[PDB]
RNA sequence: GAUGUCGGCUCAUCACAUCCUGGGGCUGAAGUAGGUCCCAAGGGUAUGGCUGUUCGCCAUUUAAAGUGGUACGCGAGCUGGGUUUAGAACGUCGUGAGACAGUUCGGUCCCUAUCUGCCGUGGGCGCUGGAGAACUGAGGGGGGCUGCUCCUAGUACGAGAGGACCGGAGUGGACGCAUCACUGGUGUUCGGGUUGUCAUGCCAAUGGCACUGCCCGGUAGCUAAAUGCGGAAGAGAUAAGUGCUGAAAGCAUCUAAGCACGAAACUUGCCCCGAGAUGAGUUCUCCCUGACCCUUUAAGGGUCCUGAAGGAACGUUGAAGACGACGACGUUGAUAGGCCGGGUGUGUAAGCGCAGCGAUGCGUUGAGCUAACCGGUACUAAUGAACCGUGAGGCUUAACCU
RNA sequence: AAUUCCUUGUCGGGUAAGUUCCGACCUGCACGAAUGGCGUAAUGAUGGCCAGGCUGUCUCCACCCGAGACUCAGUGAAAUU
RNA sequence: CACAGGUGGUCAGGUAGAGAAUACCAAGGCGCUUGAGAGAACUCGGGUGAAGGAACUAGGCAAAAUGGUGCCGUAACUUC
RNA sequence: AGGACCGAACCGACUAAUGUUGAAAAAUUAGCGGAUGACUUGUGGCUGGGGGUGAAAGGCCAAUCAAACCGGGAGAUAGCU
């Protein structure tokens, strides 16, 4: 469930998404969106993204 | 009952002395440790007294190294060897539970003349 | 093997020379004394059925004097079976003393616990009281939720709810006899059996050991 | 009779003064923790130049209780407050070199014999 | 809170079953005074068990 | 549960209970007989039955108490110049409880209790 | 013409796709410890910090901190932090009224239970003459957790480091049952200190009121933090699995014939309820052994006598109890109260005397008082009766006795 | 930030552990100058956070005193159907 | 409603007290129009509580605590 | 001196539990704020319904308020039940 917002639909459903990366122990979360998928859509790029910057950082160092 | 009070006077010692509450009293203890019952001794302060035949028991209050400790003896059990009274003392109480919270000399309580 | 009735008297210690204080609980274990004798024939199972204690002449009924009677035996406070094993025999007559526990090490005590009368859940089933504060009203002692929603649509049975609490048999295992005392018909247990002072006591050898 | 916050003096000289009782350790939802015990701590209150420093957490054996310790006799033993000697949280013996106040015949045993053999007094 | 259907009168006479009363099985008879009452109360002339306990 | 525990409370609370047996007593003493609650006259048994036994000893200090205990010099005086004497063989047992009926107002069962010497 | 919403609390109950404990196969299983799959649902399965939180991160535990269902269980059971009215403000959008699953501060949560259900507890009738007991046990419920240490053994295993299976002993955690001997709590019914004030004519001494006026102790009881006990061993039939013998299939094969082992699950064993077990059971004991009418002649109805065993009722009552109930006793009597003696508790009463200018102190004095305790005692109350309950107990077969 | 969506931003403090709190940074989704900006002693039944003291708030409830609840007598409702 | 509500003015004793607070009393007036028992759960209103002391909780809500007169003494900051 | 301070009466109404077919159609008990002032209170008077009054909440205007109450237009109209 999400912070807050508002209803009896938005208490009850998990549209919340917080991916994790269990090599690297990064997280990802998002509830931007109202729909699940899109969430997840949002937070896999962002997992994605956060992935390539550690690569990036790894070469850098 | 009658046959508890059988049971119970059969055990009791006879030896014990007549202390009251204030009266500082040395409590001699068996001690086991190892193979060689020794004997501790429990000098204090008498603060409560508590009386039931065989059920009998008695709380001396002592400051061993600055931390205080009561201790309190079942009176007729066989792990005390010897009471005896090293001075006696003038309280107006029963029970001397008010000397828990005095230390130095406010915890003095004058000795019992006569 | 049979057990005896007896009578809690009771408590108390038993100091040991060591130091150690053992609590005791004393049982007066008056002569029990055979009325009847069971077996596989008539009764279809062995046992005895034993008395103990004395009763008013006078408040004896006339059935229970002639069941007496018959044994051969003077009216107890009441009658008791104890279910015989296999190489166990007694004749009717027969009085059995507290001598019989001798040899054994522990016993098994049952008697009427004390009678709490009606017990709540916080007393009788150890629920947790509610918050006696931050805002509760009307319910902190109260048993809380008592089910589910639609399914199952109903209480299930046995659940714990307040209700008489005590005054029931209840037998404690394995107690240690710390001694046995034929000359004042004693035995002593250590620990606390059921029930209250004067309450009859039904000691029997531990069936665990 | 110690149990999560509980905060106890110290016993030996550590450096720690006051020290807060986090964990009763030795099974699952144990309530409290007497004489004899190994508690989890954290130090609340410290000298300026001691071994331990505060906020450090580590463990400590209780040594004194105020509830106090029952003997086989039935004799009850009581404190005036609630102690503890501490301990390093891998080899469990003592940070100190000095006990200071009265134990007990309770806290004797190969594991906390350095202890018994520094206090002054054993009840 | 409240019934969701009247309840017949079969029902409440059958409630009402154990709303009986017992009348006194029977009345003492004073030795005396031979007047009637209840057992170990005095009776209304004042006598108890033969004895006048009571005047009035 | 209250097992083993003496004392009615009968709906008071504690000094006015020691009250009203105070003043039962006194009335007691003075008339004799008195007419009340069954209940009320056993309670009265515990109270009454003691004063005079404490009368039988006539000292100051036991008159002392006596008063303490009732508080009325008069009733003091009949405890221990009539009653005291009166009841000097009598072990125990001073008082004497009939029931007599139900009273109308309530249906509280009603009883008179009695000085054993009273007739 | 209303099915109250997230979370918390309280209570749970089931599933197994098992987290721990139990059994096993394979292992890239030496040991220790793992990995993986199969069986297994008996029991157990965390406290805190932060957030309204669920979640989650973190701290420290734990044998383990399972995953799910139950109106994402549970508001006629609690809460109301979040949400979901009305007040107000920020950011933002709008010319504006206002608006935002943006934020912020504030903000009434009703219901005496009819029925089902469930927890307890009685009355009626039945069980085939009536009654008092003791049982059997169909069936039902409860219980079932596990650590650490030591021994076996620094043995087996291993280059060392490290380090067992199996089996045994101790001592803990959590949970449960009982109990009050101990340690304690409470103890407005016991004793004492003490402030203000009113009263008892006054002094002295007492009582009332002030939350028990405020305190200090404390008996009985009830009690947990107090201290006893519990989980089992065993047996049976099995699960996965392991076999033995063994063909079909000359071999091989745990299986088809036949035989065996095999787990906290199942059935027992332990504890409790239990014959309304209408399938109403059994055993022992006690009690009743009279007339005549009557006719619609049958297990029919009535009237005189008779009234047992026992029961109830009433009373005194209880470590029994909401009320019923259950237990004890009712003068051939300790059932309750009182009384006597003791104990316990409090802590040296009052009065008198001495010392002191006095507050006060000392003596008489461990005094006085002392509830629910212990042991005794008929002093008071438990009444002679009366009431309900009857008068030998159906039919059909069989077997006996004669 | 009563304003920051991303966000429990990052760094520091405080705690054994701090999505709140305090101090900073500025990367101000979307502060900003009388629909005032930034400070501010004093005041507040104002919001947030921390400490001492204190505690049955809680670990974990226990006992007691009263008013109901329960039984007896008298009177005698209600929603609902 | 014989309803724990609301309703302006005047009078103003004693002892303690700063007092018209508070406590106990006077003068005077009342016991509140159902009682009697019993001494379960649970609810209400109170008392006490071993060890621990906010671990409760959204939040120390509620309780507990502090509490008087005199004298010493009292920081940051400040519009002094 | 003071829209100064502490605190009764008096005026209020921040928290709480209780009540929620109440003792009461907004109270209770325990605490709580103001208490020489922009105070409070008696008696009489004035303001009237798109009107009043409002230290502004759409508050209040006889238990009624985003347009009072009573009577009338009136059997408004009702593609709805
Ligand atoms: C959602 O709109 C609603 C609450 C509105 S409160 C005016 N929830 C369900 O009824
Ligand atoms: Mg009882
Ligand atoms: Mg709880
Ligand atoms: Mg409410
Ligand atoms: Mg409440
Ligand atoms: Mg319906
Ligand atoms: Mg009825
Ligand atoms: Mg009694
Ligand atoms: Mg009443
Ligand atoms: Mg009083
Ligand atoms: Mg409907
Ligand atoms: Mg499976
Ligand atoms: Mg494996
Ligand atoms: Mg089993
Ligand atoms: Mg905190
Ligand atoms: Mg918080
Ligand atoms: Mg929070
Ligand atoms: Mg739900
Ligand atoms: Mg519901
Ligand atoms: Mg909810
Ligand atoms: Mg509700
Ligand atoms: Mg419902
Ligand atoms: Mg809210
Ligand atoms: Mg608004
Ligand atoms: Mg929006
Ligand atoms: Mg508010
Ligand atoms: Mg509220
Ligand atoms: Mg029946
Ligand atoms: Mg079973
Ligand atoms: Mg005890
Ligand atoms: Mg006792
Ligand atoms: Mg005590
Ligand atoms: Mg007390
Ligand atoms: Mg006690
Ligand atoms: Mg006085
Ligand atoms: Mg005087
Ligand atoms: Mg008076
Ligand atoms: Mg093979
Ligand atoms: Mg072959
Ligand atoms: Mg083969
Ligand atoms: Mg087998
Ligand atoms: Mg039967
Ligand atoms: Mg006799
Ligand atoms: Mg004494
Ligand atoms: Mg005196
Ligand atoms: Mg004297
Ligand atoms: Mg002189
Ligand atoms: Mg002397
Ligand atoms: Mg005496
Ligand atoms: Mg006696
Ligand atoms: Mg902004
Ligand atoms: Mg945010
Ligand atoms: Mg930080
Ligand atoms: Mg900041
Ligand atoms: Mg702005
Ligand atoms: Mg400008
Ligand atoms: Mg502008
Ligand atoms: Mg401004
Ligand atoms: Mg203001
Ligand atoms: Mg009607
Ligand atoms: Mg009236
Ligand atoms: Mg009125
Ligand atoms: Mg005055
Ligand atoms: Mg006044
Ligand atoms: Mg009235
Ligand atoms: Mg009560
Ligand atoms: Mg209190
Ligand atoms: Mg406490
Ligand atoms: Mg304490
Ligand atoms: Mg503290
Ligand atoms: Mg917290
Ligand atoms: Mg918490
Ligand atoms: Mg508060
Ligand atoms: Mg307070
Ligand atoms: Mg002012
Ligand atoms: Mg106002
Ligand atoms: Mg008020
Ligand atoms: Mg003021
Ligand atoms: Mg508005
Ligand atoms: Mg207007
Ligand atoms: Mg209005
Ligand atoms: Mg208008
Ligand atoms: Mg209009
Ligand atoms: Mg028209
Ligand atoms: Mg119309």
């Amino acid at each position: 469930r999400t912070s807050g917002a508002g209803g009896q639909h938005v208490n009850r459903t998990e549209s919340a998404v917080r991916i994790t990366h269990i090599p690297t122990g990064i997280v990802t979360q998002c509830q931007n969106d109202r729909s699940q998928h899109k969430n997840k859509d949002q937070a896999m790029k962002q997992m994605k993204a956060k992935l390539y910057e550690l690569e990036m950082q790894k070469k850098n160092a | 009952s009658n046959i508890i009070k059988q049971l119970e006077q059969e055990q009791m010692k006879q030896d014990v002395p007549s202390f009251r509450p204030g009266d500082t009293v040395e409590v001699k203890v068996w001690v086991v440790e190892g193979s060689k019952k020794r004997l501790q001794a429990f000098e204090g302060v008498v603060i409560a007294i508590r009386n039931r035949g065989l059920h009998s028991a008695f709380t001396v209050r002592k400051i061993s190294n600055g931390e205080g400790v009561e201790r309190v003896f079942q009176t007729h059990s066989p792990v005390v060897d010897s009471i005896s009274v090293k001075r006696r003392g003038a309280v107006r109480k029963a029970k001397l539970y008010y000397l828990r919270e005095r230390t130095g000399k406010a915890a003095r309580i004058k000795e019992r003349l006569n | 093997m049979i057990g005896l009735v007896g009578k809690k008297v009771g408590m108390t210690r038993i100091f040991t020379e060591d130091g150690v204080s053992i609590p005791v609980t004393v049982i007066e274990v008056e002569a029990n004394r055979v009325t009847q004798v069971k077996d596989l024939a008539n009764d279809g199972y062995r046992a005895i059925q034993v008395t103990t204690g004395a009763k008013k002449a006078n408040r004896v009924t006339k059935p229970e004097a002639g069941h007496f009677a018959k044994a051969g035996v003077e009216a107890g406070r009441g009658l008791w079976e104890f279910r015989l094993a296999e190489g166990e025999e007694f004749t009717v007559g027969q009085s059995i003393s507290v001598e019989l526990f001798a040899d054994v090490k522990k016993v098994d005590v049952t008697g009427t616990s004390k009678g709490k009368g009606f017990a709540g859940t916080v007393k009788r089933w150890n629920f947790r009281t509610q918050d006696a504060t931050h805002g509760n009203s009307l319910s902190h002692r109260v048993p809380g939720s008592i089910g589910q929603n639609q399914t199952p649509g109903k209480v299930f049975k046995g659940k714990k709810m307040a209700g008489q609490m005590g005054n029931e048999r209840v037998t404690v295992q394995s107690l240690d006899v710390v001694r046995v005392d034929a000359e004042r018909n004693l035995l002593l247990v250590k620990g606390a059996v059921p029930g209250a002072t004067g309450s009859d006591l039904i000691v029997k050898p531990a069936v665990k050991a | 009779m110690i149990q999560e916050q509980t905060m106890l003096n110290v016993a030996d000289n550590s450096g720690a003064r006051r020290v807060m009782c986090i964990k009763v350790l030795g099974g699952s939802h144990r309530r409290y923790a007497g004489v004899g015990d190994i508690i989890k701590i954290t130090i609340k209150e410290a000298i300026p130049r001691g071994k331990v420093k505060k906020g450090d957490v580590l463990k400590a054996v209780v040594v004194r209780t105020k509830k106090g310790v029952r003997r086989p006799d039935g004799s009850v033993i009581r404190f005036d407050g609630n102690a503890c000697v501490l301990l390093n949280n891998n080899s469990e013996q003592p940070i100190g070199t000095r006990i200071f106040g009265p134990v007990t015949r309770e806290l004797r045993s190969e594991k906390f014999m350095k202890i018994i053999s520094l206090a002054p007094e054993v009840l | 809170a409240v019934q969701q259907n009247k309840p017949t009168r079969s029902k409440r006479g059958m409630r009402r079953s154990h709303d009986a009363l017992t009348a006194v099985t029977s009345l003492s008879v004073d030795k005396t005074s031979g007047e009637k009452h209840l057992r170990h109360h005095i009776t209304a002339d004042g006598y108890y068990r033969g004895r006048k306990v009571i005047a009035k | 549960m209250r097992h083993r525990k003496s004392g009615r409370q009968l709906n008071r609370n504690s000094s006015h209970r020691q009250a009203m047996f105070r003043n039962m007593a006194g009335s007691l003493v003075r008339h004799e007989i008195i007419k009340t609650t069954l209940p009320k006259a056993k309670e009265l048994r515990r109270v009454v039955e003691p004063l005079i036994t404490l009368a039988k000893t006539d000292s100051v200090a036991n008159r002392r108490l006596a008063f303490a205990r009732t508080r009325d010099n008069e009733i003091v005086a009949k405890l221990f110049n009539e009653l005291g004497p009166r009841f000097a063989s009598r072990a125990g047992g001073y008082t004497r409880i009939l029931k007599c009926g139900f009273r109308a107002g309530d249906n509280a069962p009603m009883a008179y209790i009695e000085l054993v010497d009273r007739s």
